[PDB]
């Protein structure tokens, strides 16, 4: 399955929220993860599963939605939330990425 | 045109009998087709005058057709055809005359 | 032919707040989970499969003209016992309280939290029997609890 | 808020079967003449205890209605389900339908042990839950006809809660009191 | 917890290169090791995942043959290697920490992503 | 589906004197008639279960006419295993002795008066088997019960 | 070989179904088109989805089949099996058949909830373990005919092993999604 | 209903050669065998009895015509669970691996040699699942059987 | 484990014979006897079986009331007693330890053969 | 239930193996029972069921067969094997025993 990030640019100031889509081919039951990759680093697991975050996140970011339709939003977006956003289905194989979205 | 056509052969089930007509100088024309069981097949123009048998423990098949005319003056052949329906390329030949 | 439908999920099963009416979430813990797939005779069980079989039905198939009658027809027996609604509907000929599908009551620890498996609310002359008149059955039940946190 | 054994607290919950669209069948009772059984969020039954009857022909287009498949497969399941179950059916006058158009609407004459008996243990283990108040068992009522009409989906039933128990319940006993009318089947 | 692949090298186009990612913190059978490539401003690109645990290997679609991932218990490291370097091959790569998915008979399956990451290592041709 | 019927009633079953021929009211403990709610193979405790159906029908529902036929298929399969009956006949087909569910044996305690859940005799020829050729499950049958008065 | 906390060995077993073979039928597929039923060790029946047919009238005659007491009744009683369980099944043109002879053949004519998903659902389970190559539910298939023959017993199950699991799956679900034909049944 | 057969013969059940394929006599203990006169969703336990009634009915009776079809039809029941297969038949359905019950696995005491209730095999993308897709059920069956002999 | 039959008798016909042995070595209740028959010159022939607990009696289709069958507990002895003799009636006598066969209703028969037998006793008119 | 033992004689030299033949009137499942008697002593169990062997009886006697069709062999021969073999089935009431079979 291929899954696309529509926004692909979200050129906000910081301090207010910010909200990513992610759209699948086919269905993906509550099984995507979002990473986070700071320019230059190797790319963390943000959030796995639909609406779960990962150990040591801040309750910042919150995961939604389910089958193809996902959403990622970030409350208060701090200095250190500008990086790049990436989704991954693991339902079926081969995992498949999407094209990503920088977040400035 | 009471026309039987007895073959020994290879094995008589699943095979389709037909019988084919040509008129002197023109094609050929496929006028029935016979399976081993009772089922059959014709052609709609000269359906409503033709009639074709099969006796499977003499293992041959019989076409009639009233109404015999001079216009009707044709070559006529027997064949034996398969088909094959299980896959994609479906295909059908007239294996033998 | 007995019903062979798992529960999903550390070992509880919880109850969403779409499955609730005037409720939130709700979650029981391993140890009543687990006597949902030894007894035949539990209406809360079958109900709790139903709801299951319901969210897995939704989740892993599509949709179309919502026509999916021949779904549960095919799987009827496989979450269910049909007996134990036909017991009922003989507890309810015979002008005794039978099990109305609809309340459940169950016994929560203080402060462990522990729950007991739900047991249907009685319901008499169309109304739901009040519990001065089952008072047994709640000690019934206290002390089976006591028991099962002695071992 | 009693205390029980000095330890334990008694909590009550209650379940909601109306999210159990789209996978079974919803039967539930608005008064004491109407009931329904909701398939989906679109379609639904609906069944109504009348000293009005509704079709004068003694007549039943099963055949023909098979032949045009226009009605819903989902309700004509439901209806040949209810059909099936009623115990020891033997006066096959007293079942009327109408098919046409792809609509269904079914009529039941109920004018013991006669085909109205039968034809209420069927509706109350349909509709159970509501249907008791218009009650071995032997059962009698002052209604003449059942009527079964299609209709679609609206919050009807104010009387008891919507519940796929009746449904599931007659699905079991589809086939087992039914009578032979031909020496071979 | 931590993955360390190596450090980084480059080499000529048309010779295979190797790249191991040593795993430490952790029981190194229980969790299989996912192999993933970004090439420079692109996304990342999923290319296998090996189970450590009898050494079990799902490959991609466009990398079977020209990658080959195999993992050593006794040392608890993950290689990689690719026969055919290309002037598309030129990319960072990451090893990722997998559990395997697990199925059940009575249970419903239990799919997991990677969790912890490594330190890319970057191969220019 | 399983059967769902429960014995009436401290906590045992009391057969009365129109329930046995030439015999009189005959009481089993608390102990044996528990087994027959989790059993599916105790031929004893689906007769037992008719019985208790018998008698709460007659005493509830009103008689007339006796076309009881209607009621019974309606609860056939909550009383009683079907596989059991069919068990039955196969052993019956295959020259083995059987069960036609009229004769069954029990263990006393002399002192104590406590029983154990009674077995049916095993037919053959049209003749009851005699107690040496199973004498080894009555011996069986000893072992358990002080297996059970260990606890 | 892996040892489990190092005193347990996994190890694996497989079960021979073809000594199952004087008791059960056992069924098993040759390829995507063909698939057998085997009863006893000298008979069987051919299943078979094809573009192709074999019967071009609409006369399944049953009465005179049953008349002239010449078929196979394990195979008879199969097809009985077989048919009952299609779910929801209302266009009898679409089923053609020829007893004469005694042989049996049956052909379901299959050109969403239509005729041809439920003769296919009912193939699936019957065919269970080897049909899933051949693909809520809607199952659509390119085949227009499906085709039910005689066979001498034969070494043909080389894609799946023989299973009695279909067979005894479909005898539970017999009468249960009939539709009705006739008030008195 | 529920199965009633129960099999045949210390207390263990052996499987000869011809059950088989390419393997000897297979031999499984008591302890083992006697989860299988109570737990309903077994594969394994309902093959068992397949083949138990496959070899008493080659045994003590006759044949003749091949048209054995009326005895398994009339004892379907009493050998396995429908729903169990039903079971299958759904999982199956909602793209999740199932079991075709050709080939089961089973954990072996190097030692002592007694082993565990065999698991059949699950089967996805029509090919047998590799080891390290269950690990984590094999884990469990052996921390279950170690509990076990540890009491 | 061994039986004793008691010497060998010599009667003229029309007697009444009392052939008896006794069990030592093992518990006389749980198995019965049975009596077996070889004429001089032809093979052996079966009489009948009786079981020491509660001494149930099966006997031959042919040597009903003509042969009957004994035991005693106290004892440990097993007799048979012949009521009128005749020409054809010479032979040698054997008692043989059998189990009882064993029925349940969850299980399947158990069927035995005679384990251990006595030395003969020869009966000549 | 008549069984009859075929052979009847078997003037076998010591040495090479020897086979007995027991077929029975009506099916017998695995109820056979073959005894071995000296001349001048009583019978003693050889073999009891279908091919168990009696305690303290040396390997060379081997039963096999079930229903109707039994068979016994003697690998090896030696002096003591010279005796005559019973065939008694027990799968019913009354017990028949066969005529016997002289090994000489
Ligand atoms: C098990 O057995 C129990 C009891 O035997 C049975 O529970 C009963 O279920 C019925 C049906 O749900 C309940 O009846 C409801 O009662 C409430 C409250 O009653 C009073 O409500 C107001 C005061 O608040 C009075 O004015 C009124 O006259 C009643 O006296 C009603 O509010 C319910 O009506 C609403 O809901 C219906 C269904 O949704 C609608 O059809 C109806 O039009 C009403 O909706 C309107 O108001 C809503 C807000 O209130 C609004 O959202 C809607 O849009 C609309 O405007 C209903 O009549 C009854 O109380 C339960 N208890 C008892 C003791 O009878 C179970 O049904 C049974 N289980 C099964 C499976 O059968
Ligand atoms: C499960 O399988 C077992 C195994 O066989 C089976 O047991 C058998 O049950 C039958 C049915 O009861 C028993 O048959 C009874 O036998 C008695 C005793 O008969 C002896 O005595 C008479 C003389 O009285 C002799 O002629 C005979 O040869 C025997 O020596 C009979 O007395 C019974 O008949 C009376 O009762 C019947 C019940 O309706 C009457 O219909 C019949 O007319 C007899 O009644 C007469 O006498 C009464 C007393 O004097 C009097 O009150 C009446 O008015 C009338 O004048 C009956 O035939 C059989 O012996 C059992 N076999 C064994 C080995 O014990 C179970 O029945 C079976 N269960 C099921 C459910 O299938
Ligand atoms: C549950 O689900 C599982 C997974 O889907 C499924 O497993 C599959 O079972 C089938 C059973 O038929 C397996 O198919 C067999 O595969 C072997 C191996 O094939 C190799 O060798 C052949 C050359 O023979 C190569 O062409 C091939 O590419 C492979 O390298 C085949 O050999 C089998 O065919 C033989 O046996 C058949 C038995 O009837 C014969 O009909 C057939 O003609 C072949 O016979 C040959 O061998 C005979 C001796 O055995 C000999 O006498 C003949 O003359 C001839 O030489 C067969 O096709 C399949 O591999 C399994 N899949 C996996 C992944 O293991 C279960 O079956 C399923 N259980 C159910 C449905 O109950
Ligand atoms: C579950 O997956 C397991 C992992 O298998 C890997 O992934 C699959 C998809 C394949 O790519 C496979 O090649 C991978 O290894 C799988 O276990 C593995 O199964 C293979 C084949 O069945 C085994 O290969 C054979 O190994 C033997 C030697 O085994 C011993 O040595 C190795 C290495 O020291 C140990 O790890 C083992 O435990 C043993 O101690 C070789 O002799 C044999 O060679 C034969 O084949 C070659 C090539 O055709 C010929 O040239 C030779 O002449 C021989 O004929 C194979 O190479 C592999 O050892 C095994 N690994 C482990 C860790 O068990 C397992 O089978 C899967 N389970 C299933 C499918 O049910
Ligand atoms: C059985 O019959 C059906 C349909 O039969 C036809 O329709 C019925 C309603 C009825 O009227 C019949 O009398 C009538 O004959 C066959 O269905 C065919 O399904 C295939 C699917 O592969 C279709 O073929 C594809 O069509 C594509 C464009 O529509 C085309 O791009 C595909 O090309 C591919 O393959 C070529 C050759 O390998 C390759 O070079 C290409 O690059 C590409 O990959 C392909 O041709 C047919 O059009 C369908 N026929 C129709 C719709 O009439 C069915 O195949 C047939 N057989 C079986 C076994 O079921
Ligand atoms: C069994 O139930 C009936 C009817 O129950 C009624 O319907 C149920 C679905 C519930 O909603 C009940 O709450 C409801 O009452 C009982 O008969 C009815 O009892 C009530 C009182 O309990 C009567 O109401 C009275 O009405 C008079 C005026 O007529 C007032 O002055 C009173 O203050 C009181 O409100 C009611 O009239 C009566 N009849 C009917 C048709 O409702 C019945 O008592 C109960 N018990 C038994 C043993 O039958
Ligand atoms: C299934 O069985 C019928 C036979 O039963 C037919 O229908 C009944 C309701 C009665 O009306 C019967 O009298 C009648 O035969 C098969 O249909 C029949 O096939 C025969 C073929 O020999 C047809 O006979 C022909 O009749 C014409 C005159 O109409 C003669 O000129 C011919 O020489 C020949 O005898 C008969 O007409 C036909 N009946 C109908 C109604 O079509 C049917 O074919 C059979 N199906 C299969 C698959 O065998
Ligand atoms: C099983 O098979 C038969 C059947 O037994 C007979 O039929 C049953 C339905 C019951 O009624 C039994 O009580 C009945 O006996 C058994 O054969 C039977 O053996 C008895 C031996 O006592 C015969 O009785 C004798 O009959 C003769 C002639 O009439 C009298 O002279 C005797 O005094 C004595 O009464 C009985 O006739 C005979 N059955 C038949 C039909 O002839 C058989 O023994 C039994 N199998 C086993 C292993 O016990
Ligand atoms: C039929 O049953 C389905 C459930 O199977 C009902 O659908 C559910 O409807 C509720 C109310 O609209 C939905 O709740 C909504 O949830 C979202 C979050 O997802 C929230 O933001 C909204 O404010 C609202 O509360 C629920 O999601 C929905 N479930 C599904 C699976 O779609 C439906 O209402 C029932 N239909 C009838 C006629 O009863
Ligand atoms: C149908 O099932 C039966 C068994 O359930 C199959 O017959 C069996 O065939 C095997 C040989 O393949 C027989 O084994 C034989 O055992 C004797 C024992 O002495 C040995 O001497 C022989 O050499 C051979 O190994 C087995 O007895 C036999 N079972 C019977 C007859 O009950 C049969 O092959 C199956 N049918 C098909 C078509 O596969
Ligand atoms: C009962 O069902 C019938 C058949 O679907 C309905 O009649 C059709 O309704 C649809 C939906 O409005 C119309 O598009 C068709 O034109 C109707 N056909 C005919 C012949 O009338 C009927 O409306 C349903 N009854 C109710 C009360 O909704
Ligand atoms: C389908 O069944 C028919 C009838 O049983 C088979 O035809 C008979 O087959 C037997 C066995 O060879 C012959 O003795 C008869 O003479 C046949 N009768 C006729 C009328 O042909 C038929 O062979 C079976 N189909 C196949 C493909 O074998």
């Amino acid at each position: 399955t291929t899954l696309t990030q529509s926004p692909a640019t979200l050129s906000v100031s910081p301090g207010e929220t910010a909200t990513l889509s992610c759209r699948a081919s086919q269905n993906v039951i509550n099984n995507l993860a979002w990473y986070q990759q700071k320019p230059g680093q190797a790319p963390r697991l943000l959030i796995y599963g639909a609406s779960t975050r990962a150990t040591g996140i801040p309750a910042r970011f919150s995961g939604s939605g389910s089958g193809t339709e996902f959403t990622l939003t970030i409350s208060s977006m701090q200095s250190e939330d500008f990086a790049v956003y990436y989704c991954q289905q693991y339902n079926d194989w081969p995992r498949s990425f999407g094209q990503g979205t920088r977040l400035d | 045109l009471s026309l039987s056509c007895t073959v020994d052969g290879e094995s008589f089930n699943g095979f389709f009998w037909t019988w084919i007509r040509q008129p002197p100088g023109k094609g050929l024309e496929w006028i029935g087709e016979i399976n081993h069981l009772a089922s059959t097949g014709y052609n709609p123009s000269l359906k409503s005058r033709v009639t074709i048998s099969v006796d499977t423990s003499k293992n041959q098949f019989s076409l009639k057709l009233t109404s015999v005319t001079a216009a009707d003056t044709a070559v006529y052949y027997c064949a034996r055809g398969y088909s094959y329906g299980f896959a994609w390329p479906n295909y059908h030949y007239l294996d033998v005359w | 032919g007995t019903f062979t439908w798992t529960l999903s999920d550390p070992g509880g099963y919880c109850l969403t707040r779409w499955m609730l009416i005037e409720a939130e979430l709700k979650c029981f813990g391993n140890t009543a989970v687990a006597k949902c797939n030894e007894k035949h005779d539990e209406e809360f069980c079958d109900m709790l499969r139903l709801f299951d079989f319901n969210k897995q039905a939704i989740q892993r198939l599509k949709a179309e003209a919502q026509t999916s009658i021949q779904l549960i027809n095919k799987a009827v027996n496989a979450l269910i016992n049909d007996q134990l609604i036909m017991k009922n509907h003989l507890r309810d000929i015979m002008g005794i309280p039978y099990c109305n599908y609809s309340k459940y009551w169950y016994l929560n620890h203080t402060t462990t939290g522990r729950t007991s498996l739900p047991k249907c609310w009685l319901v008499s002359n169309g109304s739901y029997l009040n519990e001065t008149h089952f008072s047994d059955d709640i000690e019934q039940q206290a002390d089976n609890m006591i028991t099962e946190m002695l071992q | 808020t009693s205390l029980y054994k000095g330890v334990y607290e008694l909590q009550t919950l209650e379940l909601n079967m109306e999210t159990l669209n789209m996978t079974m069948p919803l039967s539930c009772t608005k008064n004491n003449s109407h009931h329904y059984i909701m398939v989906g969020n679109e379609t639904g039954l609906e069944l109504t205890l009348t000293n009005t009857s509704i079709i004068n022909h003694k007549f039943c287009n099963l055949s023909d209605a098979h032949k045009k498949n226009l009605y819903d497969h989902a309700l004509m399941s439901i209806i040949s389900t209810f059909h099936l179950s009623i115990p020891n059916f033997n006066q096959y006058e007293a079942m009327s339908c109408d098919f046409n158009g792809g609509k269904i609407s079914v009529q039941y004459n109920l004018s013991c042990g006669t085909v109205a008996n039968g034809v209420l243990q069927t509706f109350m283990r349909m509709a159970w839950g509501g249907s008791y108040i218009a009650l071995w068992d032997c059962i009698m009522t002052s209604y003449q006809y059942l009527i079964i009409q299609n209709t679609t989906w609206e919050d009807h039933c104010q009387f008891s809660r919507p519940s796929p128990i009746g449904y599931l319940g007659l699905l079991s006993q589809r086939t087992r009191d039914i009578y032979i009318s031909r020496r071979l089947l | 917890v931590q993955l360390v692949q190596s450090g980084a090298e480059v080499k000529k186009p048309g010779a295979s290169v190797k790249v191991s990612c040593k795993a430490s913190g952790y029981t190194f059978t229980k969790y299989g090791i996912s192999w993933v490539r970004q090439a420079p401003g692109q996304g990342l690109e999923w290319m296998g995942w090996i189970s450590a645990f009898n050494g079990y290997t799902r490959y991609g679609q466009r990398f079977q043959g020209k990658v080959t991932m195999t993992t050593d218990t006794s040392t608890n490291t993950a290689s990689l290697e690719v026969r055919t370097l290309t002037s598309n091959d030129t990319a960072v790569y990451y090893c990722a920490r997998q559990y395997p998915d697990q199925y059940s008979s009575s249970g419903w399956p239990r799919l997991f992503a990677m969790d912890v990451w490594g330190q890319g290592t970057t191969v220019t041709v």
